[PDB]
């Protein structure tokens, strides 16, 4: 009645795009399915007779919509349904005059706003600059040209390319959300809205949107979170076009962006979903266009040529060879000639063609290709990394507890050097760790660290889904789509399976008793432990007690063992540390009174990082931390659990294909299953793997005789290799020493990661003298390299879902405008831009509201 | 429905009574200092309940 | 009120009128901080005449300077030095190593001491407020009033508290800008306001150069003047009183580790804390004279200088200043040199440095070519014009070996001042005088420090009995044996512990700040 | 005597090369279509 | 005692007309009794540089 | 002793750094190791008669070793135009470099213009 | 020094330890004889983790 | 004879590391997952 107008349907895309959800509502309506779905593994095995007899309103809307599409569209020729992304260029040019007429009213009122208040903004901004910069800096300083193009063109938001598609998809999205809110109430009128656009019709229901092009005799269906995706990408690329055409130092990008925006849109008509392999390369070209500006001959154009090579080598597997060469030529001519800031501004082209359609079968294939794969590791390199691991633990304990080594088993100190460093309680240098690695890695510890199991408590109170156990795992799927023999095993759940609620409602919670689920190996006895991998492109779903022990282990590691290592704060501390790390560049101190310290940089991202760790590599490191805590068996739990169990990719609209599946211990290593997983799952045991990588980076530093400043989270690794030059030295010799140090450390890093089973994507790793890449920001020569266009693609028009809150929407607009102004725009431009966009917001809520049933 | 032994006394029934009483004791004085009274309430157990 | 008053008068009027039903006429205060734009007036000087503000009787400003001819490209061979610019210091929060300390205090203890310090700071220091502070701090921990009366830190700023990665701006020209602040006297404190001014100045400097510019061409100076503002408030007087009414009950459980610390203080804390309770009955520092407090700051700003810098990668500039502590003292660099001598008497003894004119030469060796180059604390201290003028008056700094700007960045003039004070302390100890060796943390350390003074005497005052390899008692016995086989003997044969050195520094610094006779006693020592 | 000395040194050399650096560790991952009860 | 530095450095270099304008703006009209000039010149400068100086 | 009596070397043939063709080279330079079974499973699809185990860049045994075994002219021209258009350079010199670049006809002498553009 | 013979009584004995267990470890020969199934891990969990110290 | 016994002492401290490495080689097997961490790696190697 009125309860259902609170948790409104989400207005921007915040969840993955399941393909078979769309396929489910496609077959559930009476329409032909698309051509690549003709041999689909989930379409051709369900019992579709019994499903259409359910007679829910969900099915009846689709049946009536199917008749509505049949009646308004051709019967003679062949009906062709086309699937996303093969319909990108068609929906790119959507043009509904019935919604353009609704936006011209807002356009007229905001031109009235400019014509009555634009000149006092000029007077305000000149006032503030005259008051802050004196009356001598005022005879030759006036308003900027961004402000002037904003002042002369008030309807910038209404008069770009992509504006008409933006109007159409925002209107269709608001109608969809209105229809969902209306269909929450069980009594309903006709829930089928038909808009009429240029050469076709648009059909809007709470579950699908169908766009029909009548001359081509084709159509397409879009699910509930796919029109959100089209509306997000249309207003994103429209705002990118606006900002790149009004900003003076960015105008040369605008046409470039439009060209590449149309280019992939042609390629999506025959690459299909695989065109999201090409979009994934675009990031690299931006980095490749920065590394063209190196101060040397070496490290110049390597990663540009590598991305261009991989672009051609993926296009030739599908396209003709001449078309692939011409597309590669056009890509190279778009990214060539870019400035320092512009080449980093081209990272806006990432989420701008949208997202691939996900399915569980392909994702489980790509997981088990790397997780059930065998590995062979090297015992000696494991001992070298373990020696640096224990040496860093000894230095961290000796720094924390005032110069005292931890409680070592006394009869396990081998050799004379380590015995002297023990009896003198000194700091173990990296050279003694490398030379005496055979005697240092064999050391033990005793219980000498007091820990706290529930240390944080902000992590127990997370809303994380809990996989309900392996007797009831079929309740993870939609009961509509199970088979008959599978439907008997779906039990009901009196819980919510949420970590927050079930943490709050668990009487007799003792953390020390809960750690006995791992110390005593009872977690390996238990036959009710399921793991559920999620459809992403980091998240898993464990059971209750296993998730409790995982959160406890992360608290124990990040409390005590993790801050021993100098690799892994605050957004001021990061922009102090990474900025000072970029101050060490070649170009920052080319004023060639002691030895000046310079550096060159390596940013790497390891191939399939979290699921190449095996038990055999991490066991000695976990054993060291266990002995240091006094725990018998705590930290190596993940591989021993995943070896003994199978797991599945959880998704409601992706059931298992073969309907004879009851038990997880009987299904084959097939459709969605992964049997006896050997690798790790991302985020789980992240601290341990991070620390092992820090030990390997310091080992690769010591094996090539170089001091290294490293910053690493997970698989993102940034390294400054350093060098101490004399003031009487030539710049050519400076670059020569830096490049030899870089190549030596890079070889040793490749080698020590190879022997423990880790590729770096060793031709995707970016070596440079000038910039490094941290958290998608480029740090180049002590300046952070701008990203205004990424923030412009998030300048969107509805914020929040808990009501029709206008104030929080204008607050989001103001925070994103400030985030633009921080990346460098004129101030007056951003202030009057926020005024105009707040006006667009507040007129966009009087119209286009989904609950106005007085202003 | 909090029932675990940890975080037992985070939800009680005289939370409003303690909060109103402590705010009335700190603010209704000779000189009103809302910032330092906010800091005292933040430091005491009432602020610990709010922060949990 | 009207439209043409400064905004904090309007905001205070709005708060008073809006809370007037609840409050009943009292003034809600302690709240408003001015707007950073409305506060200051700015002036940029690039190629011509100076600021019309400072031409018209203005004195108080901050100063920002960007050099000329700065390239924003990869060809950077003519640029000025590039440093990490000013980001903004909250307080640069230290770990609690406070005025009497425990290393492993649970966060409940930190909250309790924060509450006690803030309560005493706001409402006075008497029995009623300590009763209320005890009542409130019982809700988080289980300590008695005697622990709150000393473990509570000194009241400085501690009402402050209550994203993935977003840098505060691009940093294109702000790593090159010189900031200086020493022409502001009433807006330069420990305070939020000059932090706001230093951030506004850097944002205006970077506002001057849009993204279509790769080369600066001129020098630029900002004066941000903040003197003739309509938002200039006089700091009011906090008049203490007692909190009328009783503090409420505030029930608490011992089960919640997350809400309540059942037993903070331990036995290894019990012993030194109640010995500090016993010795804390000589902390009648308000009753002492001002010149004795300046003596305390002489030994207290001193004797820390010489402990940080004598112990016997991404480098930052995260340095202390010592710039107001020496601005109030009466020679503390003497005690700095004495601390370095007493630290280095081991290597003075083992090299068998004899006589008068070899100890000072070895200190000249260690000071002139110290293998560490980070004297930057005193190099940031003595470059201040008032301190440099005082040391030029009395304190024996040498005359500069260049123009006064470029005099070795003051990182080597500080070594010269160290040598001068070292020979002054050695000449004082030879001539029948001693110094008030207020040595805190009060035995091992007592016979240790007497062995330090006797070792200095031994190398300063035949064959020297080699005490190397011995324990401390045999060393002390053999040195006292060798010296007493002949004023100076009175110095050989022979302070207290009110509290530790940091408390005696900070408390005395603040009490000298509380005095009114400090100007005439400053003028008494020129 | 020095006769067992070179024997112990050469056997220790055979350990230090044949046990230590020359030692690789294989996880035979189950890259095959089989069930969990098959692997048990 | 008064210096002649109005925080701007081409008012200091005497090879600039701004130096002349600044100094003759500060100093009163024909009131110096003792002018002194301890200037150096680099070897082999421009002739027009010496003309302007 | 009996140290070499049982530790059967297993002829590990890591690509490691270099990845050139002709398994004869990979059979030649391949240090041999006593590999040790730790995990549960059947490695018999990965060992080979002859006693050899071929590893991947992820140190993964691969069943038939020829998967490792597994040039262009347009990408080089495009990259060297990217270097010439993108680096700071005098305009007349840049135009004269650009003119004699479409006149190139091999991978050879594109490299000459590349080392003439970076070093000029 | 007559002590060192007794230390030979250590060292050879310890060598007689090593060849005792290096013939027991599952060294991979061509033929794949001594491979292990998953169930051994399953058989180890059923008891509490033991201590083989001394 | 000092050059006799120093060789013996370094053989002690370099033979003991082989038991300490064979214990490590034993515990990388997932079968020896019950062998608790608080055990001497020599004594793990000897059984």
């Amino acid at each position: 009645r009125a309860e259902h107008q609170i948790i409104l349907p989400e207005s921007h895309l915040s969840s993955p795009l399941v393909k078979h959800k769309l396929l489910y509502y496609w077959k559930l309506t009476g329409l032909p399915l698309p051509d690549e779905c003709d041999f689909d593994h989930l379409i051709l095995s369900r019992q579709w007779k019994k499903i259409l007899e359910s007679s829910t309103p969900d099915i009846e809307r689709m049946i009536k919509l199917g008749r509505s599409v049949h009646q308004t569209l051709s019967h003679s020729s062949k009906l062709t349904g086309i699937l996303h992304p093969r319909c990108l260029e068609d929906l790119v040019g959507l043009d509904i005059p019935d919604s353009t007429n609704k936006f011209r009213r807002i356009e007229k009122k905001i031109q009235i706003h400019n014509t009555r208040y634009g000149e006092p903004f000029t007077r305000l901004c000149s006032y503030v600059e005259k008051k802050l910069l004196g009356s001598s800096w005022t005879h030759k300083i006036r308003r900027s040209e961004e402000f002037d193009s904003l002042r002369t063109d008030p309807a910038f938001w209404f008069h770009s390319s992509w504006s008409t598609a933006k109007f159409a998809w925002l209107h269709v999205k608001q109608i969809q959300r209105h229809l969902i809110v209306a269909a929450r109430t069980r009594s309903a009128s006709n829930k089928l809205v038909t808009l009429s656009h240029r050469s076709g019709q648009v059909f809007i229901t709470p579950e699908l949107v169908i766009v029909t092009h009548t001359n081509e005799n084709k159509f397409t269906c879009l699910s509930q979170e796919l029109v959100l995706m089209y509306a997000d990408m249309m207003e994103g690329r429209d705002m990118v076009n606006i900002i790149s055409s009004t900003a003076v130092h960015l105008r040369c990008l605008a046409e470039k962006i439009d060209d590449i925006l149309r280019l992939v849109d042609a390629l999506a008509r025959d690459l299909g979903n695989q065109v999201y392999d090409v979009v994934a390369l675009m990031e690299g070209f931006a980095y490749g266009a920065v590394q063209l500006l190196e101060p040397s001959g070496t490290f110049a154009g390597d990663f540009f040529s590598f991305n261009l090579q991989e672009l051609r080598d993926t296009l030739i597997c599908l396209l003709p060879q001449r078309i692939a060469d011409s597309v590669t030529h056009a890509i190279a001519n778009i990214f060539s000639g870019l400035e320092q800031n512009q080449a980093a501004e081209m990272l806006c082209l990432l989420r701008l063609w949208g997202h691939p359609l996900l399915e569980s079968r392909a994702a489980a294939k790509a997981v088990r290709a790397q997780m059930c794969a065998p590995k062979m590791v090297d015992f000696d390199m494991i001992l070298q990394v373990l020696s640096f691991f224990k040496g860093t633990i000894i230095n961290g304990y000796r720094k924390k507890n005032a110069g005292v080594w931890p409680r070592v088993k006394a009869h396990t100190i081998y050799g004379n050097v380590i015995a002297q460093l023990h009896a003198d309680s000194a700091e173990i240098s990296h050279d003694i760790m490398l030379r005496e690695y055979k005697n240092l890695s064999a050391i033990e510890f005793e219980a000498c660290i007091e820990y706290d199991p529930v240390t944080n408590l902000s992590m127990f109170l997370k809303d994380k889904a809990i996989a309900h156990p392996r007797n009831n795992w079929l309740a993870s799927f939609r009961r509509n789509l199970l088979s008959e023999e599978q439907k008997k095993n779906v039990q009901d759940s009196t819980s919510t399976n949420r970590l927050l609620i079930e943490f709050l409602e668990s009487n007799d919670f003792d953390p020390y008793k809960e750690m006995e689920y791992l110390t005593t190996l009872e977690y390996l006895r238990d036959d009710s432990v399921a793991v559920s991998y999620s459809l992403k492109e980091i998240f898993a779903k464990l059971t209750k007690k296993l998730r409790n022990c995982q959160v406890m282990a992360e608290g124990i590691l990040a409390d005590q063992i993790a801050p021993f290592f100098q690799g892994n704060q605050d957004s001021i501390s990061l922009t102090k540390s990474m900025l000072a790390m970029s101050q060490l560049s070649y170009n920052s101190n080319r004023k060639r009174k002691h030895r000046r310290r310079v550096a060159t940089f390596i940013t790497t991202d390891l191939q399939k990082y979290c699921l190449n760790w095996r038990y055999q590599t991490i066991k000695l490191f976990a054993h060291a931390i266990n002995q240091l805590m006094g725990l018998p068996h705590f930290f190596e739990w993940i591989h021993l659990r995943l070896m003994d169990t199978t797991m599945f990719v959880g998704d409601p609209f992706n059931p298992p294909s073969d309907p004879t599946d009851y038990d997880l211990t009987k299904v084959p290593n097939d459709d969605i299953y992964i049997v006896s997983a050997r690798g790790g799952i991302e985020g789980l045991c992240q601290k341990l793997w991070t620390m092992i990588s820090i030990a390997a980076i310091q080992l690769a530093a010591a094996r090539s005789h170089c001091r290294v400043a490293c910053m690493v989270q997970g698989d993102n690794q940034v390294i400054a290799v350093t060098r101490e030059v004399r003031p009487d030295d030539s710049p050519e010799s400076v670059l020569t020493q830096l490049h030899e140090a870089s190549d030596n450390f890079f070889r040793e890093l490749i080698h020590v990661n190879h022997l423990i089973g880790h590729n770096l994507k060793d031709r995707e790793t970016i070596r440079s003298d000038t910039f490094f890449i941290y958290s998608k920001r480029i740090f180049k020569d002590g300046a952070i390299l701008s990203q205004v266009l990424k923030n412009s693609s998030k300048l969107v028009l509805v914020s929040g879902d808990l009501s029709e809150n206008t104030v929080m929407s204008c607050a989001n607009i103001s925070s994103t405008v400030a985030r633009l102004c921080e990346n460098g725009l004129p101030k007056d431009f951003c202030y009057y831009l926020n005024y105009l966009m707040s006006c667009i917001q507040t007129y966009f809520d009087s119209e286009f509201s989904i609950t106005s049933s007085s202003n | 429905t909090c029932s675990n032994p940890l975080l037992s006394g985070v939800h009680t029934e005289d939370n409003e009574a303690e909060e109103k009483a402590l705010a009335e004791y700190l603010l209704n004085q000779e000189v009103i200092h809302p910032r330092v009274a906010h800091a005292i309430m933040e430091a005491s157990s009432v602020g610990r309940r709010k922060q949990i | 009120v009207s439209s043409d008053m400064c905004s904090l008068a309007l905001a205070d009027y709005a708060r008073n009128r809006s809370w007037s039903p609840l409050t009943g006429g009292r003034k809600i205060l302690g709240v408003s901080n001015p707007d950073t734009i409305e506060l200051v007036e700015g002036e940029i000087l690039s190629i011509s005449g100076g600021c019309s503000k400072c031409d018209s009787g203005d004195e108080q400003f901050t100063w920002f300077h960007l050099p000329s001819n700065i390239e924003l490209t990869d060809d950077t061979s003519k640029n000025p030095p590039m440093r990490v610019p000013y980001l903004g210091s909250k307080t640069q929060e230290r770990r609690a190593a406070s005025l009497a300390k425990i290393a492993h205090m649970s966060p409940h203890v930190k909250a309790a001491l924060r509450a006690s310090s803030v309560l005493i700071w706001a409402y006075g220091d008497n029995d009623i407020n300590w009763t209320a502070a005890l009542k409130l701090a019982r809700s988080r921990c289980n300590i008695s009033s005697e622990y709150l009366r000393l473990l509570s830190p000194l009241p400085t700023a501690g009402n402050l508290q209550h994203m993935t990665f977003t840098p505060a701006s691009l940093y294109r020209v702000s790593p090159y800008v010189h900031i200086s602040n020493d022409s502001q006297r009433l807006f330069t404190e420990e305070n939020v306001v000059y932090q706001q001014i230093m951030l506004l100045g850097l944002s205006l400097i970077e506002s001057l150069f849009p993204m279509t510019v790769t080369k600066t061409y001129d020098e630029i100076t900002l004066h941000l003047h903040s003197k003739f503002s309509c938002c200039i408030r006089e700091a009011p007087v906090a008049v203490p009183f007692e909190l009328t009414g009783v503090a409420p009950d505030l029930r608490v459980v011992a089960s919640n580790k997350f809400m309540y610390d059942p037993n903070p203080v331990a036995e290894g804390d019990f012993a030194r804390l109640d010995l500090a309770i016993f010795k804390s009955y000589e902390l009648n520092l308000e009753s002492y004279s001002t010149v004795e407090l300046m003596n305390i700051l002489s030994i207290s700003s001193g004797k820390l200088i010489g402990q940080s810098v004598v112990s016997y990668i991404i480098v930052y500039d995260n340095t202390r200043n010592w710039i107001s502590e020496a601005q109030n003292s009466v020679r503390l660099f003497e005690y700095a040199a004495l601390e370095v001598l007493l630290d280095c008497s081991y290597q003075l003894y083992y090299l068998r440095v004899r006589g008068l004119n070899n100890v000072v030469l070895y200190m000249s060796d260690l000071y002139k070519n110290m293998p560490g180059i980070l004297l930057s604390n005193i190099a940031a201290t003595i470059s201040h014009p008032i301190i440099h003028s005082r040391l030029h008056t009395v304190g024996l700094i040498s005359h500069d070996g260049s123009h006064q700007l470029a005099d070795t960045d003051f990182i080597e003039l500080s070594a010269k001042l160290l040598v001068s004070c070292t020979r002054r302390v050695v000449s004082g100890l030879y001539a029948g005088n001693k110094y008030d060796l207020l040595f805190p943390s009060v035995n091992e350390k007592m016979l240790q420090l007497i062995s330090r003074l006797c070792c200095l005497y031994t190398v300063l005052f035949r064959e020297i009995p080699k005490i190397r390899g011995l324990p401390a008692e045999e060393k002390c016995a053999m040195l006292t044996e060798y010296l007493l086989s002949d004023e100076q003997v009175d110095s050989i044969t022979s302070v207290t512990f009110p509290a530790n050195l940091y408390y005696m520094s900070r408390k005395s610094l603040n009490l000298i700040r509380e005095r009114e006779d400090r100007d005439s006693i400053l003028a008494l020592m020129f | 005597t020095m006769r067992s000395e070179i024997q112990q040194l050469k056997t220790s050399v055979a350990v230090m090369e044949a046990n230590l650096g020359m030692m690789k560790i294989l996880d035979p991952g189950c890259a095959n279509v089989s069930s969990l009860s098959d692997l048990r | 005692f008064r210096t002649l530095w109005r925080e701007n450095t081409e008012e200091s270099d005497l090879t600039s007309d701004k130096a002349v304008g600044y100094i003759t703006s500060v100093v009163p009209y024909r009131s110096v009794s003792l002018l002194h000039c301890d200037i150096e010149i680099p070897p082999g400068s421009n002739q027009s540089l010496l003309d302007q100086l | 002793a009996v140290m070499e009596a049982n530790l059967g070397m297993m002829k590990i043939l890591d690509p490691g750094c270099a990845n050139v063709s002709s398994l004869s080279d990979l059979r030649a330079v391949a240090k041999s190791h006593p590999v040790l079974i730790a995990g549960p499973g059947d490695p018999s699809p990965y060992v080979t008669q002859g006693g050899e185990i071929a590893l991947n860049k992820l140190s993964q045994p691969v069943p038939h070793p020829s998967d490792l075994i597994k040039p262009d002219i347009g990408i080089e021209r495009d990259t060297v135009r990217a270097l010439i258009l993108s680096r700071p350079m005098h305009p007349s010199s840049s135009s004269k470099l650009l003119s004699k670049l479409d006149s190139a006809g091999s991978v050879e002498e594109i490299r000459k213009i590349k080392r003439l553009a970076l070093n000029g």
